[PDB]
């Protein structure tokens, strides 16, 4: 209901498609070798690369370069993890041949991560597939964890909200005509955002179990995380 | 300080 929300809708989507990781980067998951370090370093290549596609993206959500610029760092830096999630989910639930789905998760078993963290990173990994979330549910589901209000460092949260909203309520609208059999999938999907958060407590200790065994990071991902 | 982030957002 309400294309006014169809003429962001689409907007916020040829901004989700607009870019796929280079396969100079994706194919590489094929390409090289199977090492600790190898395994380490293309999983790098694929973060920063993503999170270079990730800022291409959060400025085209309708007023975000409108924002407090104190305030879209703070945005990013807070998001960033669980969005990499997100998208890689997608990878992983639709099982993308540019993503390499089978081969990318044993990448990232022996990287260095913890089992502690491997596992329950995978228990979100399915659980998320059987959701079989449209793309506009990946895409949306995004949006709204890059614009969210509750992250640390922000000081007018309410703007940021005043953008979420919308989406939210487009999100919301969605959930009503694509599957109407049941009205708490639009709850079932903002769970998600909550797990997202118990991961990105986890995720600050895998960075450290890494910088600790001296795994190290791009400049870029150095400062996004510190 | 966070300033690789910045060129990123006046592309
Ligand atoms: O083929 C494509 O076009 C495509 C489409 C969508 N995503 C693509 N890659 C997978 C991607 O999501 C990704 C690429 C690299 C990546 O790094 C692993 C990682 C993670 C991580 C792990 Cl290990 C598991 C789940 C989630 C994350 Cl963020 N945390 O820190 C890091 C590191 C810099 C080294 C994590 C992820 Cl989720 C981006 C590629």
């Amino acid at each position: 209901l309400t294309p006014d929300q169809q003429t962001l809708l689409h907007f916020i989507m040829d901004s989700y498609n607009k870019q796929r990781m280079p396969q100079e980067i994706t194919n590489k998951i094929l390409k090289e070798e199977f090492s600790a370090e190898e395994n380490f370093l293309i999983l790098t290549e694929m973060a920063t690369n993503h999170v270079q596609v990730l800022v291409e993206f959060t400025k085209k959500l309708p007023g975000f370069q409108t924002l407090d610029h104190e305030d879209q760092i703070a945005l990013l830096k807070g998001s960033a993890v669980e969005a990499m999630f997100l998208r890689s989910a997608e990878i992983f639930n639709k099982k993308l041949p540019s993503g390499h789905s089978d081969l990318l998760e044993e990448r990232i078993r022996n990287s260095g991560i913890s089992d502690e963290y491997i596992t329950p990173m995978f228990s979100f990994y399915k659980s998320i597939g059987e959701l079989k979330m449209t793309q506009e549910e990946y895409a949306l589901l995004t949006a709204i964890v890059i614009l969210s209000p509750d992250r640390q460092y922000i000081k007018d949260r309410e703007a940021v909200e005043k953008l979420q909203e919308p989406l939210l309520d487009v999100l919301q609208k969605l959930c009503k005509i694509h599957q109407p059999e049941n009205p708490q999938h639009f709850a079932c999907l903002l769970g998600r955002l909550t797990e997202l958060r118990t991961f990105n407590h986890h995720h600050a200790e895998m960075l450290m179990s890494w910088r600790v065994n001296d795994h190290k990071f791009t400049p870029l991902l150095c400062e996004i995380w510190d | 300080e966070n300033a690789l982030l910045r060129y990123l957002l006046d592309k």
